[PDB]
């Protein structure tokens, strides 16, 4: 359905939380990849609300601790996915109307994000 | 029907055959046969002579018998007095060392310009011809072009500030002895045919 | 894709802050020699991301050979006329008016503003 | 094929050519001055190739603008050339640095590139 | 006397002569399709001044370089420049013949302004009989004075007139 | 391996891009070996005799320029006729020599 | 030998043969991502698959060519249709998740996964039916891009095809494990905790890595990888002579990778060879200085070779220097050599001249180092010889050549099993460090400077040495096919020499000398070594001097003439020299050098902006015109007339040259110069911090003489005045300070201090 449609927007809104915790703990933040489909699209038209498919919050050592990515415009099975590096760690949110964007049933809100970011700076970043 | 008597003329003195699946028929004839032969080629009633290509497989993958390799090009016009419409080609050898071949020019008139042309580009020279003389090379120029230890000579292409291109070291094109930038190349780029 | 080989394509790291291409590399100089081009369309045919596009201009007659060597700048579709055009222009002070009409720009050329059979 | 003259070195290149010459006439000789960057031949440099069928003559590059006193050399060369009968004066373009590997390439191939890929040049823009 | 030495009388022979250009083509390849194209009832560079066309060199001024120019015609051509009434203009027309094109080879002069002096480039393959007639306007302003390069320089009137012959 | 993918799924297939790189920079292989096809053009019999070893490029490019056999006969044509005719004589032999000394 | 049919063809292939290399060495092909050339064949990609018949007798499944041995009258078939559609899936399902970036990639044309992709994928499917490219229409693996893992390699997790090459090779060739996967599943990545990637050998990951992932920094964004022009060269910052390949565009110097030579260096490089390229393109010498008023000025070569006329007009033959470099070829060294001779003059040297030559003792190939029973090692592999360290890896292991096949080297040695177990009574090593070696050499002992001649001695047995060193003796004694390997540190002390060349003589084995200067044997072999006066490269004893290289600053004081011929532009020469002259690295020169193991070696001239600069064999026989004498050698063809005339083999060939003579000098022994891997001029970009000067001390003494562990403590020595890093070690002796030599002056024991 266009439920899609939110979903990027609400990935996009998922971003500026991201970028607001690298200003609050003065932690590096990366945009890691824009997408493919707006880099080689020539002539084509491209109706997407942003350019960027994936990026990380990285330690003092710029290894990354937490990473979320965003599914391309023709795949299938879309969804947002966010990703803890050597902790074995899969988080894979949907947005489901009314409620919000919601991990599977449980909704994913800032400070769900926040707290979970916090606990990968405090325990996984080596420097 | 005279390139079939053709080939069963050339099968039983031991000439090998060549072909393509693609409808283009070779007869190797040897140089002491090959003037003798072709004569008799035109007996057989091949009024039109094609081409004279010359082939220098210095660089070739594979080796050949000799570097040099002239073919001519014999066809018998279907609108004439008899035209039957059989076209094929005869390839013969010539050393690096031994450019020398028999003209046609006495059974063809058609060979005077084109012979000239493969000793202009090739170092093979045509013997009896009336006139070989430097076709198209300047009368200045020294050696044959189109052998391959002759060079192509390229100049570099200029831009604004010092960026310059060596276009030999910039293609990213292969030859059939280049190896690549990879250990190795298989499959199709080894070679490659669709079966249709 | 040149059969001349007659594209300079020095490449560079974008800078996240204020970047100039979508993903992580651009071309920091990107030069062609008219003299050198043999205006193919191959070029367009290989370009992945649709950056270079043949055009419609074809008052490029100058000079000097060193002039013919048109840059980044000489072909942005943001630029209004050939190198000898703007130049005449501004030794001129009178805008540049381009000796063609189309019946309109293609959609490879998305952005290209040309005289369009009589719309304006 | 003999080498004389020095490298950036426009008038002992020149006088070196001068003694070297002698009576030597040039009326089926090839004049190579092999330069590079067709275009700019303010800051020019150039090699000579002299090839007489019979003997050869190499200068390294030390004529041209791009050396002080190197502009009025080359006049004075192309001049001296001209006057001992030469008509074909040829110019070869290489790479920057096939100038200086050419000069110690082996006799025969650098002169059979050197002829191959020389154009006809007008004493005129030497002069 | 060279159409010069009076303020009014060397502009006004500049007028005459870039009105009174008479193109002499040296026609070597496709691109000598092109200029002759230039000529048909859709593109006539017939109203600029050049109309008549005289094959003779000592006739005209203006010398065209259409095509590549093959090395065993450089003489030649060469001589043609050299058997011209010194009043004379020579463009360069097409890639093949300003450089060395895509032929990048043992054959073709890399760029014919070495056995020529050229007034004006002229880029396209082949250039567009427009494009030509471009160049042409392109010379009118040169020899009128009224030519300037990318670095700011006016360009002389004249080339061929900056060279010792020999 | 003779056609480049269709440029609207270089944003979606990976060897799409690949195939889309390598068609463009190094192309394809052709075997190894000779052919030749004939074609009636304004001026004759025409073909390219092509030898392949291979590699992206090929071996050697030979011409049968019919502009080249069909100018042996002008001395002949020529031959006994006027002088001003000698034109007319060549014009009427359609000669493209761009064909000829190629 | 064994008897092998692939699909047509019929050929003999000795026993041990993988099937991979039977069918290359047959002819045909088959697709190669999981094994590489030393390494550990494993069925990984599962791409080297093709049908085995052994009776016709069909196998069940597709059999790994890999890692499969050979059986006499096998039936290989790579050309059956269920082979062809099984690897191009395999392709399918290893280009599933790739990242869609190779027309930014680095990688690009010369990426083995593209070349395989369009070799053997998308089987021929039967019509014209529009065809599909990939069936996986999900959302692909995203993981972290762009990360640099050191100042020299960048890595993208996403290129990654889960090969093995890079950690296979880091436990195998140089044996430093810093780098493996971390988690399992298509989660898998690659990361370290070792973060500063310590190995001085981590660059050929870069090369092997058959994806984008691993990719070199200072490479990174230049050119293509066909736009860049190729220098096939050899690499003279050390005498091993890598064979290297240096790629420039332009003008400038873009990027140094593998040159394969299995004589000498494998396919393998070190990282100071490889990374360390930035100085050479960046800021060098191009104009001829003159000194005018008391100062330098931009000079034409006629005005600076009038002065250099008047300048030695005065000056009498025998006073005169001729100093080369410690990587001028041989034909430069025969120059200066015949010059000297004609210019009567004793002292003439070159920058890296040993007090003992390297031309005492018989050479040794690497692959009789590889066929050797013992080796008894004295210096720093790593640091004096870097590819040493991964010959001795191929030593230790009981590893031997492999046979040459159709195809070059072998794709898959069964002989290289994976993870192999690394022999502790195979060497002996002896440093004044404890060495990353020691840890695969039993038999071991941590010394200090000046007392490797007790060792030898020891060895001898004219006295006796502890534990280890009786180890050592004893399993020399024993040894048959020894291998004698000496360092700087023996080969400045000309006792130790002498004792090592007794100890290598009575017991029949040939040495490999780690000299510190690249050609040292063959400018010995064309006699570059002083007279009976004897000013050499360190000894201000000439009057009138011309200089190749980077002298001590006491050398230059006082002479009456001194011209150096340098590439950079050194503040020794505009406060100490008259006349400064423009020279081109090893990179673009061209000529010839001798091995640490006697062979000659070939040097292609790099398009690398010279400017105006002019060899040294032009720029002698310019500064004998100067002084009468004429010169034997202007071109290198000439010059190489002579050589062959010298009786130096042709290229590759090994130059056979003994020689009795010892020229020695006291060792002021307070400080060490420590032998370094990292050399002075590359300290530029980004081996600049790794490339920086140390200075190790005991933590004891070093809190004794007030050392921080990370201080810049200024130091001054008679090889210059550096800053150094302060570097805390308890294995460095009591009372000495380490200061890492970064030239070819390494193994030296001078005065010095610290400054305030
Ligand atoms: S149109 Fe011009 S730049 Fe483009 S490929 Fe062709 S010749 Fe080269
Ligand atoms: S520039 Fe093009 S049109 Fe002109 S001669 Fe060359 S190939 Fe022909
Ligand atoms: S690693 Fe190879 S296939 Fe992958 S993006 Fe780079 S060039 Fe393309
Ligand atoms: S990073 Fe490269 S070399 Fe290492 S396992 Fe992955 S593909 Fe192989
Ligand atoms: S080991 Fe020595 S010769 Fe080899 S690459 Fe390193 S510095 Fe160069
Ligand atoms: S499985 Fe990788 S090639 Fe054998």
């Amino acid at each position: 359905a266009s439920s899609e449609r939110e979903l990027y927007e609400a990935w996009v809104e998922l971003l500026s939380w991201m970028r607001e915790y690298a200003q609050a703990k003065g932690v590096r933040f990366e945009k890691e990849a824009d997408f493919p489909d707006f880099i080689y699209r020539m002539e084509r038209p491209y109706d997407l609300p942003t350019t960027i498919m994936t990026a990380s919050l990285s330690d003092g050592l710029g290894e990354p601790f937490l990473l979320a990515d965003v599914s391309p415009r023709h795949a299938k099975l879309k969804r947002i996915g966010l990703r803890l590096p050597r902790a074995h760690i899969h988080l894979h949110a949907h947005y489901e109307p009314g409620k919000g964007l919601v991990t599977g049933k449980i909704p994913l809100t800032k400070e769900r994000f926040f707290a979970l970011a916090d606990r990968a700076r405090e325990a996984l970043a080596f420097a | 029907m005279r390139l079939e008597r053709v080939l069963e003329e050339a099968r039983a003195k031991g000439y090998p055959i060549e072909d393509n699946g693609l409808g283009n028929l070779w007869v190797v004839l040897p140089r002491e046969r090959f003037k003798e032969e072709m004569a008799h080629y035109k007996a057989m009633g091949f009024n039109f002579l094609a081409d004279i290509v010359g082939l220098d497989y210095l660089t070739y993958p594979d080796p050949r018998p000799e570097r040099f390799a002239v073919v001519y090009e014999l066809v018998s016009l279907p609108g004439w007095k008899d035209g039957d419409g059989s076209r094929f080609f005869v390839r013969v050898y010539v050393p690096e060392e031994d450019p020398r071949l028999p003209t046609v020019t006495d059974l063809w008139g058609s060979a005077n310009f084109l012979e000239r042309e493969v000793y202009d580009l090739f170092g093979i020279v045509f013997e009896g011809h009336p006139d070989l003389r430097k076709i198209l090379t300047p009368e200045d120029l020294e050696g044959h072009p189109l052998r391959k230890d002759y060079p192509l000579g390229e100049t570099p292409t200029l831009f604004r500030e010092g960026r310059y291109i060596i276009p030999a070291e910039f293609r990213a094109a292969l030859t059939g002895k280049d190896p690549g930038l990879t250990f190795y190349k298989g499959g199709s780029r080894k070679g490659y045919r669709s079966l249709w | 894709a040149c059969p001349a080989y007659a594209i300079y394509v020095e490449p560079a790291e974008n800078d996240p802050e204020n970047p100039v291409s979508a993903g992580e590399r651009y071309a920091k100089v990107y030069e062609i020699n008219m003299l050198r081009c043999i205006f193919c369309g191959l070029c367009e045919e290989a370009c992945p991301t649709g950056a270079i596009v043949l055009g419609y201009d074809f008052e490029m007659a100058d000079y000097e050979y060193s002039d013919l060597v048109y840059g980044k700048e000489d072909m942005l579709v943001d630029v209004v006329g050939t190198k000898p055009q703007r130049r005449e222009a501004k030794r001129t002070g009178k805008p540049v008016k381009v000796g063609y009409v189309v019946p309109y720009v293609r959609p490879e050329l998305e952005g290209f503003k040309a005289p369009t059979e009589g719309g304006k | 094929m003999v080498r004389v003259g020095m490298r950036a070195a426009p008038r002992v290149s020149l006088e070196a050519l001068k003694a070297a010459l002698g009576g030597l006439k040039l009326s089926e000789a090839k004049v190579y001055l092999i330069t590079d960057w067709q275009d700019k031949r303010d800051q020019a440099r150039y090699a000579l190739l002299l090839h007489t069928g019979k003997k050869d003559l190499l200068v390294p590059d030390a004529f041209g603008p791009a050396f002080p006193g190197g502009e009025e050399a080359l006049s004075e060369l192309v001049g001296l050339l001209l006057a001992q009968g030469a008509r074909r004066f040829y110019e070869a373009v290489v790479s920057p640095g096939e100038m200086t590997a050419l000069l110690d390439l082996p006799p025969e191939e650098l002169l059979k590139r050197v002829m191959a890929i020389a154009n006809p040049t007008d004493p005129g823009i030497y002069l | 006397r060279e159409g010069i030495l009076f303020t009014t009388l060397e502009k006004l022979v500049a007028w005459g002569r870039s009105n009174s250009l008479w193109p002499a083509t040296f026609g070597l390849a496709c691109c000598a399709i092109e200029m002759m194209a230039s000529t048909d009832a859709r593109n006539d560079l017939a109203r600029f001044g050049s109309e008549v066309f005289r094959a003779s060199p000592r006739q005209a001024d203006v010398m065209i370089v259409a095509g590549r120019l093959s090395k065993k015609m450089a003489p030649v051509m060469r001589r043609v420049w050299e058997q011209m009434p010194d009043p004379k203009w020579v463009i360069s027309m097409g890639a093949c013949a300003s450089s060395g094109g895509m032929f990048n080879n043992y054959a073709i002069v890399q760029n014919v302004d070495s056995v020529v002096p050229v007034d004006v480039y002229v880029p396209g393959c082949p250039p567009r009989p427009e494009a030509l007639i471009y160049a042409v306007m392109q010379l009118q302003k040169k020899v009128r004075g009224q030519a300037y390069n990318e670095r700011g320089e006016r360009l002389p009137p004249v080339a061929a007139w900056k060279r010792t012959r020999g | 391996q003779i056609t480049p993918p269709p440029r609207h799924l270089l944003e979606t297939s990976m060897e799409a891009v690949i195939y889309h790189f390598k068609h463009y920079t190094e192309g394809f292989h052709p075997p190894k070996g000779e052919v030749y096809v004939p074609t009636e053009s304004a001026r004759g019999e025409l073909g390219y005799y092509i030898v392949s070893d291979g590699g992206s490029m090929p071996y050697r490019v030979k011409v049968r320029a019919p502009s080249f056999v069909n100018l042996q006969s002008l001395p002949y044509a020529c031959k006994g006729e006027q002088v001003p005719d000698m034109v007319a004589i060549i014009a009427s032999l359609d000669p493209v020599m761009g064909d000829v000394d190629r | 030998m064994v008897r092998v049919k692939v699909n047509d063809r019929i050929v003999e292939v000795p026993p041990g043969t993988s099937v991979m290399d039977a069918v290359f060495h047959a002819g045909y092909d088959v697709p190669l991502f999981c094994s590489e050339k030393h390494l550990s064949p494993i069925g990984a990609c599962r791409m080297c698959l093709v049908r085995i018949g052994l009776p016709i007798q069909w196998q069940p499944k597709l059999a790994a060519s890999c890692v499969t041995a050979v059986a006499d009258g096998m039936v290989v078939d790579t050309l059956s249709d269920v082979v062809r559609e099984a690897q191009a899936g395999m392709v399918e399902f290893t280009l599933l998740n790739h990242p869609l970036d190779c027309p930014t990639c680095d990688k690009g044309g010369a990426c083995e996964l593209q070349d395989r992709t369009v070799e053997y994928g998308l089987y021929e499917k039967y019509p014209l039916e529009l065809p599909v490219y990939t069936r996986f229409e999900f959302t692909r693996r995203h993981v972290d891009k762009h990360h640099p893992l050191s100042p020299f390699v960048i890595l993208d997790r996403e290129r990654c095809i889960h090969c093995k090459r890079c950690v296979r090779y880091f436990e195998e060739v140089p044996g430093d494990e810093v780098l493996d996967f971390i988690e399992r599943g298509v989660h898998t990545f690659i990361g370290t905790m070792d973060f500063g990637l310590p190995s001085g050998f981590s660059g050929n990951i870069t090369d092997i890595c058959p994806v984008g992932a691993l990719l070199d920094l200072t490479a990174r964004f230049r050119a293509r990888n066909w736009e860049m022009e190729e220098t096939p060269t050899t690499c003279a910052l050390c005498p091993v002579g890598c064979g290297i390949t240096a790629d420039t565009r332009s003008g400038e110097l873009l990027r140094i990778r593998a040159r394969e030579v299995p004589e000498v260096n494998e396919i393998w490089i070190c990282d100071a060879g490889r990374f360390g390229h930035e100085w050479a393109d960046q800021n060098r010498l191009k104009t001829p200085l003159v000194r005018k008023e008391g100062r330098l000025v931009e000079a034409t070569w006629e005005e600076a070779f009038l002065a250099l006329k008047e300048g030695l007009k005065e000056a009498r033959g025998e006073e005169v220097g001729l100093y080369l470099a410690h990587d001028a070829t041989l034909e430069e060294g025969l120059l200066a050599s015949e010059l000297a001779k004609a210019l009567k003059t004793p002292h003439l040297d070159f920058q890296g001249r040993t007090a003992a030559p390297a031309s005492l003792f018989p050479p040794a190939s690497l692959e009789d180092l590889l066929q050797a029973d013992f080796a008894l090692v004295l210096g720093d592999p790593t640091e004096e010889a870097p590819i040493l360290h991964l010959r001795l890896s191929e030593f230790v292991r009981d590893l031997k050549p492999p046979h040459r096949y159709n195809h070059g080297t072998p794709f898959a040695d069964l002989q290289i099993k994976e993870r192999m177990p690394r022999r502790t009574d195979k060497m002996a090593l002896f440093a004044p460090y404890r060495a990353p070696l020691m840890k695969w050499a039993a038999i071991h002992e941590v010394h200090r400077p000046g007392e490797e001649r007790e060792i030898l001695l020891a060895l001898l047995g004219d006295k006796e040495g502890s534990e280890m060193v009786a180890k050592a003796k004893e399993a020399w004694e024993k040894a048959k096919n020894p291998v004698l390997i000496l360092g700087a540190g023996v080969l400045q002390d000309t006792v130790a020499a002498e004792r090592a060349r007794l100890l290598a003589e009575r017991k029949g084995a040939k040495v490999l000398a780690m000299t510190p200067a690249a050609n040292a044997r063959g400018l010995e072999a064309m006699g570059v070594l002083p007279g009976a006066k004897g000013a050499s490269w360190d000894e201000p004893g000439a009057l009138y001097a011309y200089y190749g290289f980077v002298p001590p600053e006491e050398a230059l004081k006082g002479k009456r003439f001194v011209v150096m011929h340098l590439s950079h532009l050194h503040p020794l020469a505009e406060r100490y020299a008259h006349v400064v002259l423009p020279a081109p690295t090893f990179y673009e020169k061209r000529g010839h050098l001798v091995n640490l193991e006697g062979r000659v070696l070939p040097l292609s001239p790099a398009p690398i902006e010279n400017g105006e600069a002019e060899g040294a064999l032009q720029v002698l026989a310019l500064l004998a015109e100067a002084l009468g004498v004429r010169p034997p050698f202007r071109l290198h063809l000439e010059a190489q007339k002579a050589l062959k005339a010298r009786k130096v083999p042709e290229a590759m060939g090994r130059l056979s040259f003994r020689l009795k003579e010892l020229r020695p000098k006291e060792r002021k022994g307070a400080f060490y110069l420590r032998p370094t891997m990292w050399k002075a001029h590359q300290a530029v970009g980004k081996a600049q911090e790794a490339a920086r000067a140390e200075l190790w001390a005991h933590p004891e003494t070093a809190r004794a003489e007030a050392l921080p562990e990370g201080a810049q403590v200024a130091v001054e020595t008679p090889f210059g005045r550096v800053e150094a890093r302060v570097v805390h070690r308890e294995d460095v002796p009591k009372g000495h300070l380490y200061l890492s030599a970064l030239g070819p002056a390494a193994g030296l024991r001078v005065e010095g201090r610290v400054l305030v």
